């Protein structure tokens, strides 16, 4: 699995691949790997695809719960910590998550909580999670600005997925975009590796080891 | 149990009504030990009074008698007998000072002052013993579980008499049978029936015992310092008075 | 008197007081009739509206397709008893694949309501129910008090002045049982039955519900427009 | 104590427009030996909708009667009301896991007709984490069975001739009668590669005018 | 795997504690904070397990916090250090140990005395004049040994302290990414910005 | 239970155009000591039904009192219980199922297998298989133990489908059931030469023939081995 | 806990009223803010239970708020559950199971319903009902003004009408207050200024 | 009746009066009462403050939970719910009525609240508890404007002292003065404070 | 249960009970806080009867009166509690902070059983301060400091005499005025100095008649 979210002017920009995997056999390249707890805030699941789903659409029922009691959403930081704690208190039992916490609050801005097995609760501007996690580093990290526009944000989304999905096994299928605004969350598509590789190789030239 | 308007706690005072019912038993500190002393009452000519006796061993240094409801009086002794051990011997090995016991045995009587669904204990107790640091001790237990040291004490339905006849009889410097003597004289006085080594029952918290040990060749262990007169023992004395 | 307040005395009669109040209680309630042929069963409500305004509450619960049940007097005991026995039926199916005896229903609910005419604390349920089925012996039809009394029967009529929906049933006991290959005749019977025990009311399609289970039929309760052909 | 074990079946749910499809073998297997050449293992659900759940057998039962259960009280609560395809689904994802830690080893498949009237299939894990699918193989002959439906049924890999691998074929709908013949198919293919397979082949067929059985013979050997 | 440093000086306790944050083959975080202010004179550092780290850290400064507001008055640094000690010990034997390792350095405002407190993962307490938890210690303590005085100021404080951290940049082969500094003294808590 | 001690190897069984046929040896064995030969490992609990069971013997007596309990408490306040609301095989079985699935699920198994064959009243035949694992199924023919293996193929080679079962007479299922006992003491060496076999007939009843003995045993060409190669 | 020979076991608060309609419920609550310094604002007679589910109560008293918390968590768990919003009578049924309630909210299964729990708990399906000390003076207004064609519009000039003719000052957007459920909007709290319009065509009409 | 003897016991209690500025709120009470519970929010009672230390420290707890379980303090009308939660859950009852202020975290809208032994809650400008607390609100609803509201720390002072100043008999040895802030800046006034504050008003009282 | 009108009736009887229990006095000095019993029998046993004034830890006493049973039960309470704080944290505790748990330990009892018949005076120094301390409990469950304070079935009297009898100077002063308290209300008196660094004394039969006797000359003179 790959996952991404990193922090810029415009908002966040979410990305996640589409495959899942069984071993060897390849169990689906179509998964949703981005839970939508509400119109702002965004989980992206990552590791036990039933360990985060069950878990997160749970996040959501607490999330409700908040509203309905003290009539405000619950900030990133609240979310992340509830996950946090929940996932600490079953250390040791096997649970296999990591997750991305993507928000936006008035009173946080743009926050992205990186969450996983272990307990751990990381605020950071850039966060890639998965077995593919250091290919996407490798282009992010390279690429990244602050000041990127929402078009140039969401190409370095969908171009680090792609690094990711071409050099690992784990994580190829269909690239999905998520756009955080200071108004809710936009779902930018779905693009499927095996076009989006090909226009990419052809419009920027990379990938010239590959034959075609 | 709750207190009542006037401050007092209501069923406690029946309690101590139902000691006042109860048989005198006495209590006398000698210098170099302590007396404790009770008659016996019998439910007929064929019950065999020497099955019950009214005084009973708590620890080999302490004992127990009461006037009031025998079974209560029982089942206290053996929840004290039980808090002496797993309490306090269990973990240091040695058996609570009197001062310590009878304040576990006010914590059990007090318990029920201070419970729903359960009445105060029908018995006041007197409790003698002797610790190495505290020395000699006598201690009157009420239902209540307000307990106080006393040289000398009578409690049952002889009490004011026979604590008038010690408050004369009692000075700093008796010795444990001049004590005994005076137990034996304040208690006739108050039995109104037959008064001899059956009815009398005497216990004494004096020097140590090694012929009560059971067994030999520990030079440390010193033996009971409790031990009850037989009924021999007390027609001896009475013969002798 | 003075042991009329708790479910555990015996008044100096032997009667108790605290059940038979709990009896009163059903003595409350609207009618609701039911009988039954060798193949059918059938139960007949009026129900009751609070207010013009108000819509009418169901006095018929549905167990499954073989088996359900009616009501007169507190409604909340009703689901009370209602779930216990929906929990007994499916435990039934769970662990043996069998399909819950209709006696053997009734004598758990009777089990269950006697519990609370003898321990402390616990309030005799004030309703009665009605229970048919259909199983491998044919059609039942049985009457729950709370007493815990239960009783196996041909028609009856509890609620408030269901006597003479009783009389009816009675007198006409040796017809309705013999109405066979169709359930029409046996409801239409059901309705005239309780039509006896209305007073400054008459049925209505709003008022009345109906429900039936047989050999053919699964359990179900026709109400609305459904009833309008029986009214 | 191994308190699991391995009965070698395989299921497989198609949708499409119209309909949905859920196809089963009914070979029941224990090591190598048959232990019954028909034990069917796709269920009639009622409600439109049909319940699979292959994997260990006793797992299998006990997550069925589980959801028979939840879905009857469902029935009891909501007035005996029709049962949605998301309902079962997140009914299903609850049950199995409630016990996460001790996981029913089945993989479970649930087909039906969505709110929209359109055909839905969705699979499980032993522990949870539905997907929606337009279709989904499942079981031993999975690995089988899945490629060969990707291809037909999605037309991956294949573009229109004479555009130089430019213009992929279209996903044109297939009809309920050719989604039969691909499963019939594949299932031979199994059953000729695979051996826990081959005994017998049963379709059940989810449409608005309610679930229709079709049963087909195997190789058997 | 964390470096947590202390130092007590005549006047004040500097701490300083890695910023790296690395989790299997990749870091993730370059600038992370590994020290909760426990009271306004008292400062905890931690290092060890990845939750467990910022859970127990949580934990003690939401208990210390509460006895704070219940007496209101600061818990001496004495006692802050007890009450994780026992909070650490009481957990070795329980189904979840927490393995951290804590630093507690902090300002008797009573005894106007620096303290420094050196606490393990298993609860072994003790009063330090500097210390290092982990493998952090197999390479400072002798330069502290050799360089260090009570009578320091703090800017000698911070002198040494650039000793021990460019020699465990030197001879440690993990990038721990540098380290953040906070004084703690008479006046409260502060950062040095690059000491 | 972790290990099964004591043990009666196998039971089979088959349908037949008007019932179901089954048998089991007599034999309980202690590791490879045949201790005990007088175990009963066939339990009628109706006119209808007849339980076999496999495993350890001790849990196989559970098993028993299990089943002897549930036709207790059917008859209870069931004025119908010796007719109708009797116990069918489909509720045996069920109820059998349903213990030894939990039992599985709490980690401390019933080391059996067994299969419960009967008529029910419709006059439709029962018969099933389950084991200490919950693994439960339904065949023309069941066996178990060696007889899965040994017996089941010469019963399926009569009986091959569902639709074979109202062809196969009564006589033709006893001698196949005869056979694959003989089978099985000829290559089981958990087995014994004494067995059971008890017939339920939708129209006759349950027939149940105790300590019958193996015969027709063929050995007069063993006198020709001269051991190994030469 | 005991019966009374009769069978049976052993009003002044603040008026709440409610109607429906085939387009929507519409809910009214009196406000009376017991003094000007008490923030009219935090005065919440009327709260969600889920987002097609209101109920408006006399008083929100503590026995209340623990019950509309108990329906809360009933509505979320369903939808965590089923995957799907909790029907009205569902929900109804499931505070049952745990003061004057108008239950009142929109569903699929059977459109626009408004429920009332009788003394004894109860429940009743309602066209229109009122609580409170109001309720004696509402019901015979709610038995002559409600039809079946009733619009939404109508009804809000309905409740607003009842409030003005039981409440004990001249009703204004802060004394009163207004709610309503409708199918595309889900549950909504009529804001000060439509209530003031509102208002203000109740005075035209008056007019 | 129990909740209505409980109410009684409140209304012996001693009085404590709260005010709400555009940028401070302010509590006084009779000769501390109120009391901190988190940084940002502070607690105060009428009635058994025997009673009350349960409920203090229960609110306590819930505000130092509720930052454990969730990164971000409470809010006022959090513990308020809490307090009133906890306070019907003993329904003998505690014989106290409350009020609760503060700010919430990175906030900057003062919050004011009072409880009830009903559990009843509301939010006010300005509320008394207490024995004489009809006069004192009778007092401030003439004094207090909704449309024209106290504008500095000063003015929320001096409304509080005139307030209580109504019943209380000597106020610098019979009034005390909490100053609570935005981000936790909150202060108690001291004796000196106080003093200049009372006799600034008294040199008015005197004037009429 | 609340009374109506809003008084709690078990509590104003355990305040019957206190009232008519013997009494128990306190006096706090400028550099120690000296407290002051009546002993208020011939046969009874002076020299081991336990005295009113009781340790509660090394730095701080109680002393109780009323029902002597239930005085023992708030003893073992507070000095568990005392002894549990050092586990928990390395300081002692403060007197404020034994003070305040003995009066929720009194109250919840009141609001859970019969409160205790007890109130109390409790004095002591903090662990490694110096000022005086002198704090007071009563069934109710409430505290408050104190200058000189008491308690018990002479307060009605002795406690107008202690406000009429600027805190006293040193130990002779607080002794003296304690003495006088005790004697001025009508020499069988215990009188226990606490000072800091734990020193807990209390004084003989024969300092008690030196003070007596000096104050019974001074009363001579007038």
């Amino acid at each position: 699995t790959t996952t991404l979210a990193f922090r810029f002017q415009g908002g966040i920009i979410v990305a996640v691949d589409s495959r899942a995997t069984a071993g060897n056999w390849v169990a689906s390249q179509t998964v949703k790997k981005v839970i939508e707890i509400n119109p702002f805030l965004l989980g992206t699941m990552a590791g036990g695809a039933a360990d985060c789903q069950f878990w997160e659409t749970w996040l959501g029922s607490q999330c409700r719960l908040h509203e309905l009691r003290e009539k405000e959403r619950i900030s990133v930081a609240a979310a992340s910590k509830i996950l946090s704690n929940l996932v600490y208190q079953y250390k040791g039992a096997g649970l296999s998550m990591g997750t991305m916490i993507c928000g936006y609050t008035r009173k946080e801005g743009p926050t992205i909580y990186y969450v996983d097995s272990d307990g751990t609760r990381l605020k950071g501007d850039i966060f890639c999670v998965g077995s593919g996690q250091t290919f996407a580093y490798g282009v992010l990290d390279s690429n990244y600005k602050w000041d990127l526009s929402v078009e140039d944000a969401l190409y370095l989304g969908k171009r680090s997925i792609l690094a990711a999905a071409h050099r690992d096994a784990y994580s190829g299928g269909s690239v999905n975009l998520y756009h955080v605004t200071e108004d809710g969350w936009i779902y930018h598509g779905n693009h499927d590796v095996g076009e989006l590789f090909w226009k990419v190789k052809e419009e920027e030239g990379s990938f010239n080891n590959v034959i075609g | 149990t709750t207190f009542s308007p006037s401050g007092k706690l209501g069923q406690i005072d029946y309690a101590l009504t139902a000691v006042k019912q109860g048989v005198t038993s006495l209590g006398i500190k000698a210098t170099n030990g302590v007396v404790i002393a009770t008659e016996k009452k019998s439910s007929s000519p064929l019950a065999m009074s020497e099955t019950l006796s009214k005084v009973s061993l708590l620890t080999p240094d302490i004992g127990a008698v009461y006037s009031g409801m025998g079974p209560d009086y029982r089942v206290l002794v053996d929840k004290s007998r039980k808090v002496a051990h797993t309490s306090y011997k269990r973990i240091y090995g040695e058996y609570p000072p009197t001062k310590l016991l009878v304040s576990e045995v006010a914590k059990i009587m007090q318990e029920a002052t201070q419970s729903g669904g359960v009445r105060p204990f029908g018995v006041s107790l007197l409790i003698a013993g002797h610790d190495e640091f505290n020395g000699f001790s006598l201690y009157q237990v009420d239902p209540s579980g307000s307990y106080f040291p006393w040289k000398a004490t009578a409690i049952g339905k002889g009490s004011v008499a026979a604590k008038t006849f010690l408050e004369k009889r009692w000075n700093d410097e008796l010795e444990l049978e001049d004590a005994i003597h005076i137990a034996l004289l304040t208690l006739k006085e108050s039995v109104e029936g037959e008064f001899n080594g059956d009815t009398i029952e005497l216990a004494i918290i004096g020097d140590e015992n090694p012929d009560l040990l059971g067994y030999t060749g520990i030079p440390t262990d010193k033996g009971p310092r409790f031990r009850k007169l037989t009924s021999q023992e007390i027609n001896d004395r009475l013969e002798a008075l | 008197n003075n042991y009329d307040g708790d479910t555990v005395t015996f008044s100096p009669t032997g009667r108790l007081f605290q059940v038979e109040y709990a009896l009163e209680a059903i003595k409350q309630g609207s009618v609701t009739v039911g009988l039954r042929s060798n193949t059918h069963a059938v139960l007949v409500a009026l129900k009751r509206n609070a207010d013009e305004l108000s819509s009418y509450q169901k006095k018929i619960i549905k167990c499954d397709e073989h088996m359900g049940l009616s009501l007169a007097g507190l409604a909340p005991d009703a689901r009370v008893l209602s779930n216990y026995l929906r929990q007994q039926c499916n435990y039934s199916s769970l662990v043996f694949n069998r399909k819950l005896a209709v006696e053997r229903a009734g004598h758990l609910l009777c089990d269950k309501a006697q519990k609370n005419t003898q321990s402390y604390g616990g309030r005799p349920y004030g309703v009665g129910l009605l229970i048919i089925g259909y199983d491998k012996s044919g059609a039942h039809l049985l009457e729950f008090q709370p007493s815990g009394n239960v009783t196996e029967l041909y028609g009856t009529a509890i609620g408030a002045r269901s006597q003479g929906a009783k009389t009816y049933l009675e007198r006409t006991l040796d017809t309705f049982i013999k109405i066979d290959g169709n359930p029409d005749e046996l409801i239409k019977a059901g309705v005239e039955a309780i039509s006896q025990s209305l007073r400054d009311e008459s049925l209505t399609v709003d008022n009345l519900s109906i429900a039936i289970v047989g050999k053919d039929t699964p359990f179900t309760i026709y109400d609305g427009e459904a009833v309008a052909k029986y009214i | 104590f191994n308190p699991y074990g391995d009965n070698g079946g395989t299921i497989l749910g198609i949708a499409g427009e119209d309909f949905a499809v859920l196809a089963g073998d009914t070979r029941n297997i224990t090591d190598y030996s048959i232990n019954s050449r028909y034990e069917p293992k796709v269920f009639d659900c009622g409600d439109n909708i049909v319940m699979s759940a292959n994997g260990f057998a006793a797992d299998g039962d006990a997550l069925v009667k589980r959801f028979k259960n939840s879905v009857k009280w469902y029935h009891f609560d909501h007035n005996d009301k029709k049962l949605s395809i998301n309902s079962a689904a997140r009914n299903i994802q609850h049950l199995l896991y409630g016990k996460r830690f001790f996981p029913y080893y089945v993989h479970t498949i649930i087909a039906g007709l969505d709110e929209d009237g359109k055909g839905a299939v969705y699979s499980f894990d032993p522990v949870g984490s539905y997907e929606r699918e337009q279709c989904r193989a499942g079981g031993a002959a999975a690995s089988l069975i899945m490629p060969f439906l990707d291809n037909q049924v999605n037309f991956k890999n294949q573009y229109e001739p004479g555009t130089n691998g430019k213009v992929k074929k279209p996903l044109k709908y297939l009809s309920v009668e050719e989604v039969i013949k691909l499963v019939r198919d594949s299932f031979t293919s199994a059953t000729e590669r695979h051996i826990q397979v081959g005994d017998g082949l049963e379709i059940l067929i989810v449409t608005k005018d309610g679930v229709r059985k079709e049963f087909y013979e195997l190789k058997r050997d | 795997m964390d470096i947590i440093l202390g130092i007590r000086v005549q006047d004040s306790v500097i701490l300083a504690s890695s910023k790296a944050v690395t989790r299997g083959i990749s870091v993730l975080k370059d600038s992370d904070d590994k020290t909760r202010q426990l009271s306004p004179h008292t400062l905890m550092s931690f290092a060890g397990e990845a939750g467990d780290t910022v859970q127990f850290a949580e934990y003690i400064q939401a208990n210390i916090q509460l006895y704070s507001i219940r007496e209101d008055y600061e818990l001496s640094p004495q006692a802050v250090s007890s009450f994780v000690r026992q909070e650490l010990a009481k957990s070795i034997r329980s189904r979840r140990p927490y393995q951290v390792n804590v630093l507690i350095g902090g300002y008797d405002k009573k005894k106007n005395k620096p303290e420094l407190y050196q606490i393990d993962y298993l609860g072994t307490k003790v009063e330090l004049p500097y210390g290092a938890h982990g493998y952090s210690g197999f390479y400072t303590f002798s330069l502290l040994d050799h360089h260090y005085r009570p009578d320091m100021t703090t800017e000698e404080g911070l002198d040494l302290l650039k000793l021990c951290v460019q020699e465990l940049e030197k001879r440690m082969p993990m990038d721990f990414k540098g380290v953040i500094v906070k004084i703690v003294d008479k006046d409260g808590i502060r950062q040095v910005d690059d000491f | 239970t972790q290990q099964p001690i004591v043990t009666g190897t196998s039971v089979i069984s088959m349908k037949y155009d008007n019932g179901v046929i089954i048998a089991a040896d007599n034999l309980g064995s202690y590791g490879s000591l045949l201790r005990f030969n007088g175990v009963e490992r066939l339990i009628p609990v109706g006119d209808n039904t007849v339980v076999g069971i496999s495993g350890d013997i001790s849990d196989m007596q559970h098993i028993e009192r299990l089943l002897k309990d549930l036709v207790t408490e059917n008859a209870y306040d069931n004025p119908l219980a010796d007719a109708e609301e009797a116990l069918e095989p489909s509720y045996i079985f069920e109820y059998l199922a349903t213990v030894m699935y939990q039992r599985r699920s709490k980690m401390n198994p019933l080391w059996n297998a067994i299969i419960v064959a009967g008529v029910q009243s419709n006059g439709d035949q029962f018969l099933r298989y389950v084991n200490l694992l919950g693994v439960t199924y339904s065949s023309p023919t069941l066996a178990t133990g060696f007889g899965a293996h040994m017996a089941n193929p010469l019963l399926r080679k009569v009986v091959d489908r569902e639709s074979d079962i109202p062809k196969t007479t009564v006589q033709v299922a006893e001698e196949a059931i005869v056979n694959a006992m003989r089978v099985l003491y000829y290559r089981d060496a958990r087995s014994s030469r004494n067995f059971s076999l008890a017939i339920i007939d939708k129209n006759t009843g349950l027939t149940f023939k105790k300590n019958l003995q193996v015969e027709n045993m063929k050995w007069d060409f063993a006198k020709d081995i001269k051991g190994y190669g030469t | 806990s005991t019966f009374s020979p009769e069978g049976r076991l052993f009003k002044l608060g603040s008026t709440a009223i409610g109607i429906a309609t085939k387009e929507g419920v519409v809910l009214g609550v009196e406000k009376r803010a017991t003094s000007p310094l008490l923030e009219s604002d935090s005065i919440e007679k009327i709260v969600e239970i889920d987002r097609h589910i209101g109920c408006a109560m006399s008083g929100l008293t503590a026995d209340a708020r623990s019950m509309i918390e108990h329906a809360r968590t009933a509505a979320v768990t369903h939808n965590l559950y089923y995957d799907e919003d909790i029907n009205v009578e569902s929900l109804t049924q499931s505070v049952c199971d745990l003061v004057a309630l108008l239950i009142a909210g929109h569903d699929a299964d059977d459109g626009y319903q408004l429920f009332h729990a009788e003394p004894s708990g109860t429940f009743y399906r309602y066209n229109a009902k009122a609580i409170g000390s109001g309720s004696e003076g509402a019901q015979a207004e709610l038995l002559n003004e409600w039809h079946s064609s009733l619009t939404l519009k109508e009804a809000e000039l309905l409740v607003l009408k009842i409030l003005k003719q039981v409440m004990e000052e001249k009703l204004d957007e802060n004394n009163a207050q207004l709610s309503c459920i409708t199918k595309q909007d889900g549950f909504k709290i009529y804001d000060n200024e439509k209530t003031a319009e509102l208002i203000k065509e109740l005075k035209e009409k008056e007019a | 009746f129990q909740v209505e003897y409980a109410l009684e016991a409140v209304k012996r209690g001693t009085c404590a009066v709260g005010v709400k500025g555009k940028n401070c709120v302010v509590l006084g009470c009779e000769r501390s009462k109120v009391s901190k519970i988190d940084s940002h929010v502070v607690l105060s009672f009428s009635g058994l403050n025997a009673d009350s230390r349960i409920l203090i420290e229960k609110a306590r707890v819930e505000a130092q939970s509720h930052r454990l379980t969730l990164e971000d303090p409470v809010t006022v009308e959090y513990l308020t719910r809490y307090v009133a939660g906890v306070q019907q859950r003993y329904t003998r009852p505690f014989g106290v009525s409350t009020l609760i202020a503060g700010f919430d975290p990175r906030d900057d809208e003062p919050k004011l609240y009072q409880t009830e032994p009903s559990g009843i809650y509301s939010s006010w400008s300005a509320q008394t508890i207490g024995r004489n607390s009809k006069t004192v609100r009778e007092f401030l609803e003439k004094n207090y404007d909704r449309k024209e509201p106290p504008a500095t720390v000063e003015e929320c002072v001096k409304l509080t002292v005139r307030s209580l100043l109504e019943v209380v008999q000597t106020g610098a040895k019979n009034i005390e003065i909490t100053v609570v802030k935005p981000d936790s800046d909150i202060v108690a006034l001291s004796s000196e404070e106080i003093n200049q504050y009372v006799t600034q008003i008294e040199q008015e009282k005197q004037e009429q």
